[PDB]
């Protein structure tokens, strides 16, 4: 095409090597240092800070978790950035042979007894209801949190969080999750066309997909192990004012996926020799 | 005073006297602080320093005052500029070290090598005589080495006698003693006072490696959690310093070791030194730069960078790690302003490689010529972002034409949105909008964005809200740079990359613009904005193009006869269906056209067919011989896509163009402008022949 | 206009030139006693350029008027002051000024 | 582009600007281009000032400049990207070697673009580095 | 959209509108129901 | 939208009226709502006999100030020892509230309500209107009551400002209007754009009669800064 015979042009046209008269090349060292190196491990700190707190009076624990309930039931019509909780939702969410699984049950569970025992779940039930449909990076770490939680099905956690909606009577959890499944992603039509098209003269689709495996794991999660009960409330809910049966918009979503896969299809139904692109992205 | 330690409402009063004296000179009304300067008598705030028998209320009041008066402006001055990290690349520079002589443990942060730039402040003398922008000036001055020393022996008096739980202290509450004084300490220590010497001797107070270890009420220890954390940034700061110090000698290696290994190739005379050859031929520099420091993650000099990235790895951080957890323990904590003071240094103290990862794209190296004109530029940025926070706009435009005239401007382009220095401006013109201001700032803006290629980036990601205030570019001769819809055309031009980034809701808010556009001159506007939506290269795109043309098949809005009605009633409409039929122009090339049938484009292309049906020629021979030079070449450009020879030659003149060879003065206009124009005929002919003689001996 | 009485004499005779700097230490109040201004009070010798013409007029008459060490007292009329007007926040309008000015050096 | 360039343009326009709002007169268009070396011929002096009001401004005139200066540079630097390879003095690129210089760093897509120079390249095997200048660039 | 009654200061509101938006969740759409009989009015509504 | 209504022996498909209850607060304040405006009106009406012609002629007194009380503990703003969630609670349901009165335009009426009273100084028989200072400080406090959360409804009240600095000195029960003034000057800037020079000469004039006034201070505070800037000008 075009702009690339520019662009071969161009790679010739970078002849000054180390020229770079003596800082410029400083700068730039600088940019690929911070860029490539910085990115290490020094990720075991987690297991010891989460240790390190519940050393008891209440624990400097449950304080935190405490001051996120609060700040979650003030009323703000829009949430937040609060990079505070971006980081404390990620180091609690990092945190989780026949013996060999015998033990690795307990561990588990022991690391979520650890969080559950301190109102844990409600913290992050409560700042899902707070944004309505909006699909901040705030609700990605509560749905990490939330998975972390409930990761090997924690009847507990379950019978918490259904004591919790049906107590404090809220429909705005659901029609949160309702507006949330709205729109999450679809696949594509056109923005791979563009992305192709844009990828090759220059020299994303689904960024808003890995949010939408974290949320439905995270609805798996909550119904593992037959909460009849619960499986029962989410399509009937009874104790609040207004139903939102939310099977059925899961079921759209589906049927919205469906369609864009099939229309990827007729987009490759002819050429027959996929791109890793097409690949990558399917 | 003393003796009003019980008329209460006469304490109540004053105490409310002092709050308002205070509440005035907010943020830099220095011609306000002067004659608060007049009203406070200077001596009488350091003697309310010491008297340690007045009420809690009053003293709180005038270390507030004080603080206020004399210290508030270059504080926040650099309470803004503590993260920017800017440094020179001198010896000076060079000689940072990053530790304490081969030693095992931290630099106790108190180090006074500081060859960042940390912009400084001036002072006025508040006389009473005639003015010389004294009011306007810097700032009311006062001491400072009596303040620090004083400070001093408060602190360690107060450290003391406190710490052996007097029943006394000065304001009945221990919140009154400590508060106010560890206030002032902090807003002092900000100020670059207290250097060395003092601070080993405060580190003693408080380090000893004390202070800390007392028992307080809240307020307390909410300062000192400020306290610290400006001595975790100072330890960020020294960090930066010695890694910029470290790879000074560190590039130049490298430098001379690409262009000698090039020089080894070129000098053999051995196909397979071409990948060699593919190696020193990068994009730019950058790709150069990343393979050769990902060459070092998996030549003996990496060695200095395996060394190196152990060296700064970094005991503070771990007594902080006991304590903020010990005040959580034993003294369960209400005020969640101080819970969330607790957990940020928390945090932070643990993510020392996080928040270098924020630190990092911050900082930035300037030879030592470009100096004043960095330290210049810099004040004059700090002052438009204090300004931020309130006559104003003559200030603003004073500051944006300082900001205008700047090598490092130029010289450093990259500086510029790494101070983000554009989000300020744009926060200042949402500010504005529900005057000439916004006139100025759109103008900083287009002028901005064309400095660099990636800065148009940083400014198209505004363009969703930037479209929105579209009615505020009106009829104004000052609107060419002046409309925010002008911003928005900036934010496309060069870039085919950012030309595809955009999506069709833009588009919607612009045809929804358009729409109402059914009488204007107001339409041309927006026209010009679509016409560089949808071409950018000389040769257009068609995803663009395909929506463009689609929306306006549902309202454009006999109207080939209405342009060739009104031509002598005012150029309002004229140039309105010259951009129209500029803008259709722009659709359906030959490339994925006449070279193959590609499906819909022959059917834009069609639609194309379906409007203006070649009746433009009325308007190709009525303009050419009287609006003369520009509307014809829009109607060209619109045959010259949509739409052998006979009616080639139907067509016919160049006979005016030759007709005015000396006598011009808008015939002066069109003579280069058909020389590029009538080139486009390439793909009565003896008359044209020697006409095309007359104009070409007219060019003889 | 300006009505001097010299409170301590310097020298008495040595006064002033043009294109001297002016060295004092005044504690000006107001006709009421309300103190304003004093630049003993921040430790610091005012100074000023007789002919380059910032000070204020009566002050200026008592620059050419005082000698070395003299110290006296520059009672000016409140139109030779700040004016009608005053100084908008200190002065108010039509103060009547007294003074105590000390000059010291010259350069 | 290099810096002390950019600071002598700067202070040239500045110096014989005089208010200082990037507005000089037109005529001293020529003026400061021949204080900065550079002399063109009357009507590329006019055509210039007609890519440009009255008031010359700053960045386009960097950018004009900027096409100036990277005109030579450009042909010093297809000088000197094939004084790399070709080490005798006839500028003249085997197809072999083009095979291999051709993937070079910066673009390197796949054997598309390899073919696209093979299949139009004129091989007598040495080729000349000017066809393939007014192939690529139109 | 709910059933409405125009707004304050005004007929002496006497005339009858519709209205959607945010006038519903609002005070003015509100209305209260009566039946005949006075024993068992707040029975059930069939 | 003004679809108006009109019964019809068909209708058309779209006459599909569906159900959506109430509330048990709501009801409540629309039945105080009902129950305010039907005391008020004769309030006003009882003013207008007793203003132009004199006479008994009779008029609720005892009633209202009864009532008027009633609605300053019902707009009570809750307290310092209570459950933060429970707190918010309350906090919501007040400035519901606030909001279904500001809509309703009760404060206008209460506005004007004083425009009626505020006349002499002790009309009538004044045994009867013995209370009337009691009266006027009651509509006051009432009046601080109606705003003192919502940003929306004193910027929407910021209008009536001059009519207020207009009354702020009738030496009789200014207090009141400076309570009212301070807490609407508090949350809303686009009343703090509004208020200019006389205003402020007029509020250092009222502190020049009214002794040393530390709420007077107060109020100049607050008009100097706003949530977080200044206002160089004032």
């Amino acid at each position: 095409s075009k702009q690339r015979k520019r662009a071969v042009v161009a790679c010739f046209r970078m002849a000054p090597l180390y020229n770079l008269p003596r800082h410029r090349a400083v700068n730039l060292f600088l940019q690929g240092y911070e860029k490539s190196w910085i990115e290490t491990e020094e990720h075991y700190f987690e297991d010891k800070l989460i240790e390190d707190l519940a050393k008891p009076r209440v624990d400097p624990l449950h304080q935190l978790i405490l001051l996120f309930s609060r700040t979650a039931l003030t009323e703000k019509c829009k949430l937040e950035e609060d990079f505070l909780y971006m980081a404390y939702a990620d180091i609690m969410a990092k945190s989780c042979s026949f013996e060999e699984k015998e033990m690795e049950k307990q561990k588990l569970l022991y690391q979520q007894a650890r969080l559950h025992d301190r109102g844990a779940a409600e913290m992050v039930l409560q700042t899902i209801s707070a944004s309505k449909g909006e699909t901040g990076p705030m609700v990605a770490a509560t749905l990490k949190l939330g998975i972390a939680i409930l990761n090997g099905g924690n009847s507990t956690v379950q019978q918490k969080m259904l004591e919790y909606l049906k107590e404090k009577k809220d429909v705005g959890f659901f029609q949160s999750l309702a507006g949330l499944m709205q729109s999450c992603s679809v696949l594509d039509l056109n923005a791979f066309e563009r992305q192709n098209k844009a990828e090759g003269l220059g020299m994303k689709v689904l960024q808003d997909d890995e949010f939408t495996c974290d949320l439905f794991r995270f609805l798996q999660l909550l119904c593992e192990g037959h909460n009849s009960d619960f499986q029962n409330y989410l399509r009937t809910q009874t104790g609040n004012n207004t139903t939102v049966n939310i099977i059925i918009s899961t079921v759209d979503y589906l049927l919205r996926v469906q369609e864009s896969i099939s229309d990827f299809y007729w987009y490759y139904s002819g050429k027959d020799v996929i791109d890793e692109q097409g690949q990558r992205n399917f | 005073i003393l003796e009003l330690t019980e008329q209460e409402e006469l304490l109540k009063f004053h105490y409310h006297t002092l709050r308002l004296y205070s509440a005035v000179c907010a943020l830099g009304n220095h011609r306000v602080a002067h004659a608060l300067c007049s009203h406070v008598d200077e001596p009488q705030l350091l003697y309310a320093i010491e008297n340690k028998y007045m009420p809690g209320l009053l003293r709180a009041g005038y270390y507030d005052l004080l603080i206020d008066i004399h210290l508030s402006s270059y504080a926040t001055a650099r309470l803004m500029m503590n993260n920017e990290f800017i440094v020179p690349m001198t010896e000076e520079t060079k000689s940072i070290t990053l530790f304490p002589d081969e030693n095992k443990k931290h630099g106790l942060p108190g180090i006074g090598l500081s060859t960042s730039l940390r912009p400084r402040m001036q002072f006025s003398s508040p006389s009473f005589v005639s003015i010389n922008n004294e009011c306007y000036q810097y700032s009311p001055e006062f001491p400072l080495d009596i303040l620090k020393a004083k400070t001093i022996q408060m602190l360690t008096e107060a450290v003391q006698e406190g710490s052996l739980h007097a029943r006394d202290p000065v304001g009945g509450t221990t919140e009154f003693l400590f508060v106010p004084l560890i206030k002032l300490f902090y807003t002092l220590l900000i100020m670059g006072i207290f250097h060395n010497e003092d601070l080993k001797h405060i580190l003693q107070l408080i380090e000893p490696s004390g202070l800390l270890q007392m028992k307080l009420p809240e307020p307390v220890k909410l300062q000192m959690c400020l306290l610290l954390q400006y001595l975790c940034d100072c330890q960020v700061r020294h960090r930066i310093e010695a890694i910029v110090a470290f790879s000074d000698d560190f590039v130049a290696k490298l430098q001379d070791n690409q262009r000698f290994r090039y020089n080894e190739v070129m000098q053999a005379l051995n196909e397979c030194p071409c990948p060699e050859e593919i190696r020193d031929q990068l994009l730019d520099f950058h790709e150069d730069l990343m393979t050769h420091c990902g060459i070092e993650l998996d030549l003996t000099i990496r060695g200095r960078l395996l060394s190196l990235v152990e060296k700064v790895t970094y005991t503070l951080q771990q007594l902080i790690s006991e304590t903020m957890v010990r005040w959580a323990q034993e003294s369960v904590i209400e005020d969640p302003e101080l819970v969330r003071a607790m957990f940020v240094l928390l945090h932070r103290q643990y993510d020392g490689i996080g928040g270098l990862v924020r630190a990092l794209p911050k900082t930035y190296t300037i030879n030592g010529v470009s100096v004043e004109d960095t330290i210049n530029l810099l004040a004059s940025l700090g002052q438009i972002r204090s300004l931020l926070s309130v006559e104003e706009e003559k200030l603003m435009i004073r500051g944006l034409g300082d900001i205008m005239n700047n090598k490092v401007f130029y010289q450093h382009p990259n500086l510029m949105r790494a101070l983000g220095m554009h989000e300020t401006v744009m926060e200042v013109m949402v500010n504005v909008l529900g005057p000439k201001m916004v006139a100025n700032c759109c103008r900083f803006l287009c002028y901005f964005c064309r400095i660099s290629r990636q800065n148009q980036k940083a400014m198209f990601d505004h363009l969703s809200y930037l479209l929105e205030n579209s009615s505020v570019g009106l009829a104004s001769p000052a609107m060419r740079g002046s409309t925010p819809l002008d911003v928005a055309a900036a934010s496309v031009m060069d870039n085919n990359e950012l030309a595809l980034a955009l999506r069709e809701p833009d588009l919607e808010k612009v045809v929804r613009y358009l729409a109402g556009c059914g009488l204007p001159v107001e339409g041309e506007r927006y026209l010009d904005f679509l016409r560089f939506a949808v071409f950018c290269n000389g040769e257009s795109v068609e995803e663009n193009a395909n929506v463009v043309v689609r929306l306006l098949i549902r309202r454009p809005e006999g109207l080939l006869a209405a342009m060739e009605e009104a031509i002598k009633i005012g150029n309002a409409i004229m140039t309105f269906y010259a951009a129209l039929i500029d803008l259709l122009g722009r659709c359906a090339p030959e490339m994925h056209l006449i070279h193959a049938a590609k499906g819909e484009a022959i059917r834009i292309r069609s639609i194309l067919r379906s409007l203006i049906p070649l009746g433009d020629l009325v308007g190709v021979i009525s303009i050419a011989f009287q609006f003369c030079p520009d509307h014809k070449a829009a109607m060209v450009l619109f045959l010259d896509r949509v739409y052998v020879q006979d009616f080639l030659l139907h067509l016919l003149g160049f006979l005016p163009d030759l007709r005015a060879a000396a006598s011009l003065t808008d015939m002066a206009l069109a003579l280069n402008r058909y020389l590029c124009t009538a080139v486009l005929p390439l793909l009565a002919g003896t008359e044209h022949h020697a006409s095309l003689i007359d104009s070409l001996l007219h060019t003889v | 206009g300006v009505e001097i009485e010299t409170i301590s004499p310097g020298d008495g005779r040595t006064f002033p030139k043009k294109g001297q700097t002016c060295v004092v230490h005044y504690t000006g109040m107001l006709q009421n006693g309300k103190k304003f201004d004093s630049s003993r009070d921040r430790n610091k010798p005012f100074k000023f350029r007789i002919g380059k013409q910032e000070v204020i007029k009566g002050f200026e008459e008592g620059a050419a008027q005082m000698s070395l060490g003299q110290r006296a007292k520059l009672t000016c009329t409140p139109d030779v002051a700040y004016g009608a007007t005053g100084h908008p926040g200190v002065i108010p309008p039509n103060a009547t000024l007294i003074f105590d000015v000390e000059l010291l050096n010259l350069e | 582009l290099t810096e002390e360039q950019i600071a002598e343009f700067k202070e040239a326009f500045s110096l014989f600007d005089k208010d200082g709002d990037g507005t000089i007169t037109t005529k001293a268009l020529g003026t400061v281009m021949r204080s900065l070396g550079q002399n063109p011929t009357e009507a590329e002096l006019q055509d210039m000032i007609n890519e440009v009001n009255g008031t010359i401004d700053f960045p386009a005139f960097l950018t004009m400049m900027a096409r100036k200066m990277k005109d030579t540079d450009s042909e010093e630097e297809i000088r000197e990207a094939f004084r790399v390879f070709d080490k005798d003095g006839n500028g003249y690129i085997s197809a072999a070697a083009l095979r291999h210089v051709m993937t070079n760093l910066g673009e390197k897509l796949t054997d598309e673009e390899v073919d696209e120079m093979i299949r139009e390249a004129d091989i007598d095997g040495q080729v000349n580095y000017e066809a393939f200048v007014q192939m690529m660039t139109a | 959209e709910c059933l409405t009654v125009p707004s304050g200061e005004h007929e002496q509101r006497r005339t009858v509108h519709y209205e959607g938006g945010a006038v519903s969740v609002h005070a003015r759409s509100l209305w209260r129901l009566e039946t005949l009989r006075v024993a068992w009015s707040g029975s059930h509504i069939r | 939208i003004q679809r108006k209504a009109i019964m019809h022996h068909e209708g058309h498909m779209d006459d599909g009226l569906n159900l959506s209850r109430s509330q048990h607060e709501e009801s409540r304040t629309a039945r105080v709502i009902r129950s305010t405006v039907f005391l008020f009106n004769r309030f006003i009406r009882g003013l207008d006999a007793l203003s132009k012609k004199a006479k008994t002629v009779d008029l609720p007194i005892e009633s209202v100030s009864l009532s008027l009380q009633d609605l300053i503990g019902y707009f009570h703003p809750p307290d310092e020892h209570l459950e933060h969630e429970d707190k918010q609670n309350r906090l919501r349901a007040l400035k519901n509230r606030q909001n279904l009165f500001q809509e309703e335009g009760m404060i206008n009426l209460v506005l004007e309500c004083i425009d009626r009273l505020h006349v002499y100084s002790s009309v009538a028989g004044r045994e009867a209107g013995e209370s009337w200072k009691s009266i006027l400080n009651s509509l006051y406090e009432l009046l601080a009551a109606l705003i003192r959360g919502n940003r929306k409804n004193c910027a929407q009240f910021s209008g009536s400002l001059d009519w207020l600095i207009s009354r702020l000195e009738r030496l009789e029960a200014s207090s009141g209007i400076l309570e009212v003034l301070h807490c609407v000057l508090v949350e809303s800037p686009e009343a703090l754009n509004i208020i200019k020079e006389g205003h402020i000469k007029s509020i250092i004039s009222l502190l020049d009669k009214h002794g040393r006034n530390h709420k007077v201070l107060d109020v100049l505070c607050s008009l100097c800064v706003c949530h977080g800037v200044a206002v160089r000008s004032n």
